[PDB]
């Protein structure tokens, strides 16, 4: 792509490892830090994809 | 007739529905949001009907 390829994603933050031959597809918010965020998708709570 | 498995049965993590008809069975690895449709019976007593 001349500009970018926003088609294939990946996960950077997960709570724990996954067992062999496991598929985990989900669109959620990762509770980074000590603030219990509830979908802010902002500071100290990043999108894992 | 039916055994259901999954995680919270919400449309954020996929789940299962294994049911047994008279001579059939269907299994869906799907992400059902809701299935709570008992279709309540006004005459649930098995004595008459
Ligand atoms: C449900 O059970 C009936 C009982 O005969 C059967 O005819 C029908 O095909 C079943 N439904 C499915 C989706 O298999
Ligand atoms: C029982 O059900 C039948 C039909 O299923 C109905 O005609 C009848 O009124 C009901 N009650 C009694 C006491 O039979």
């Amino acid at each position: 792509k001349v500009s970018g390829n926003y088609n294939y994603l990946y996960r950077l933050f997960r709570k724990s490892k996954l067992k062999p031959f496991e598929r985990d597809i989900s669109t959620e918010i990762y509770q980074a830090g000590n603030k219990p965020c509830n979908g802010v998708a902002g500071f100290n709570c990043y999108f894992p994809l | 007739r039916g055994w259901i498995f999954g995680t919270t049965l919400d449309s954020k993590t996929q789940s299962l529905l294994i049911v047994n008809n008279a001579t059939n069975v269907v299994i869906k690895v799907c992400e059902f949001q809701f299935c709570n449709d008992p279709f309540l019976d006004v005459y649930y007593h098995e004595n008459n009907k």
